[PDB]
């Protein structure tokens, strides 16, 4: 439901972290784990330790759906229903957890972009981070 | 509130690095623009209406320089944080009648804020060191209300 | 957008609250000033006592908004779009006080829907009041 | 927590009428149908498969018994929640890995069933007392969280 402003922030922003969206993934992924240790759980097929390549390559799926979502902005139900159901039904994330992860990407995006992560920007990063967190939840209603 | 000796290390070493006079103020003005509900509790501070506005706003640095100095109390008190936190939880909780979730959503901004500060410096373990002082901060202010 | 399970157990709920509707929102506003006296002060200059005619008052308005999003449960964000734009930038409401009187409004139907309020009517009737809830708060989304 | 004369004087004869083998077997059941990620924590409890099948898994009902075991213990111990839920706490946050935030919808749903069983009796002040009991419950079993 994101209002016209927070749309162009949020691509502004999203285009500068380009080709690192996968390294920023990961890194969220990774601050996440450390910081709010209970969300490890969901992961136990995983090596979980700094630099880890399947963290890596799960940082650039987690990336290729926030991608997607951005340019998929104006239908973002559609564009994450899929994922609605795993997260919701298979997989039982606890809804609090997508407030950690959106967290641990905005601290993410202000270590590496302190240029682009301005206020405003800020702002609007949350919005579009709650609202892919609203879909993911949506099973849950 | 458990910190290690090592992540009461890490956290020491960059809040020196911290700039008194400014950090306060981006923290909340952050919070003002993100969570603007927030702007309630401070609507006799003048204009909160654009980011540029608060960000710019006198009274809104001002009072950042008191919480950057309250947080500073918490970290040199890490393991006497209801005590150090008393009369800032009464006050919170009897005169501006504060929900303390927002006491997690203030200390969640700081952490950005000092990520977008220190950079790479700001890395996940340091990160994890300042989420346990923040959330013992935020559970000391709410003690109060319970 | 509530399940077709969710829907029908809602409509199915409201209908034996039926005429009483008014009656329980005051009760609701009620409980959440006493459990939650926090929430007091978004009401600063009303008569806030046991049984006041200003509660009962904007009990019904509060009751029949809900009323309203129960017939319109596909196309809730439309009809109550009004009250979003108020309970966000006029009012200021913490998100927070929401699930507060969302509570308070479960507590209320559990207390006068001996038979109604099944687990499953319960999670159908949470389902709803999130639902409402997140419209109420999308100028901050 | 503190609860008043009168609040006390109001839990405890509500909590006399509870009946201990049922009352904690509906609150947990409606736990799990209400907020379905919880099942998460409970597969090993066999069929969670409809409403019903929770409501009616003995797993669930003999669980349900300890947990409200542990609320009548802090209902006794008001004064000392923290002690009462001491390794409580550290068996959800180190084996369990609970988010503290289900521990707070674990005493609303507690509510809601006392509410659904007691009809008027539950009155807004009765309510607001207990309101207090199962905030304290969460609170000392995030204790370990922080
Ligand atoms: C911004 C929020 C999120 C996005 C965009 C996201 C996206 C994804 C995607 C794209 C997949 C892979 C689907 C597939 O390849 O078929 C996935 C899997 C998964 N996600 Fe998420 N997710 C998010 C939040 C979360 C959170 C908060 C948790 C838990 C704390 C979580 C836990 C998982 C798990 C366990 C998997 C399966 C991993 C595996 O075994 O391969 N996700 N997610
Ligand atoms: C979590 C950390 C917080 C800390 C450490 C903190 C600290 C303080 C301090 C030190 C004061 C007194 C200022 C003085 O000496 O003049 C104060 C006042 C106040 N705080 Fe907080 N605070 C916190 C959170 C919040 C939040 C989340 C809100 C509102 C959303 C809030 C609203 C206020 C208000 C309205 C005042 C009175 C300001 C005035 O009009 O002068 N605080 N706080
Ligand atoms: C189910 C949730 C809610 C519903 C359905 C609802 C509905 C309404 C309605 C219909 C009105 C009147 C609109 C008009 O006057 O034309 C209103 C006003 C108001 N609402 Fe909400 N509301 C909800 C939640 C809340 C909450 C949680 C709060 C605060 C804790 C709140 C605070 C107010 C206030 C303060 C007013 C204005 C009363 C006055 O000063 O005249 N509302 N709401
Ligand atoms: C907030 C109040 C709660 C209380 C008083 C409580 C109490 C208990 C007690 C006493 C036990 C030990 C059982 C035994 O070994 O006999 C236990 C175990 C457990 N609790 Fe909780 N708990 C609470 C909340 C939660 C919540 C919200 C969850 C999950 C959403 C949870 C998940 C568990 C699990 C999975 C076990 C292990 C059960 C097993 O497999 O045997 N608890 N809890
Ligand atoms: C500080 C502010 C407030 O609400 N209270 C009451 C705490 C309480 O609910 N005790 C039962 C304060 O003392
Ligand atoms: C997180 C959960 C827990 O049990 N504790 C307390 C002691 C512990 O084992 N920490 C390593 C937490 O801090």
């Amino acid at each position: 439901v994101l209002s016209p402003a927070d749309k162009t922030n949020v691509k502004a922003a999203w285009g500068k972290v380009g080709a690192h969206a996968g390294e920023y993934g990961a890194e969220a992924l990774e601050r996440m784990f450390l910081s709010f240790p209970t969300t490890k759980t969901y992961f136990p097929h995983f090596d979980l330790s700094h630099g880890s390549a399947q963290v890596k390559g799960h940082g650039k799926k987690v990336a290729d759906a926030l991608t997607n979502a951005v340019a998929h902005v104006d239908d973002m139900p559609n564009a994450l229903s899929a994922l609605s159901d795993l997260h919701a039904h298979k997989l039982r994330v606890d809804p609090v957890n997508f407030k950690l992860l959106s967290h641990c990407l905005l601290v993410t995006l202000a270590a590496h972009l302190p240029a682009e992560f301005t206020p405003a920007v800020h702002a609007s990063l949350d919005k579009f981070l709650a609202s892919v967190s609203t879909v993911l939840t949506s099973k849950y209603r | 509130v458990h910190l290690t000796p090592e992540e009461k290390s890490a956290v020491t070493a960059l809040w020196g690095k911290v700039n008194v006079d400014e950090v306060g103020g981006e923290a909340l003005g952050r919070l003002l623009v993100v969570y603007p509900w927030t702007q309630r509790f401070f609507e006799s501070f003048g204009d909160l209406s654009t980011p540029d506005a608060v960000m710019g706003n006198p009274k809104v640095k001002a009072h950042g320089k008191k919480v950057l100095g309250a947080f500073s109390d918490g970290l040199a008190h890490l393991d006497n944080l209801k005590g150090t936190f008393a009369t800032l939880s009464e006050l919170h909780c009897d005169k501006l009648h504060v929900d303390p979730e927002n006491f997690r959503l203030l200390g969640n901004v700081l952490v950005c804020v000092l990520a977008h500060h220190f950079g790479k410096e700001f890395t996940p373990p340091v990160q994890a060191a300042y989420q346990k002082v923040v959330a013992g901060v935020a559970n000391a202010l709410a003690h109060k209300y319970h």
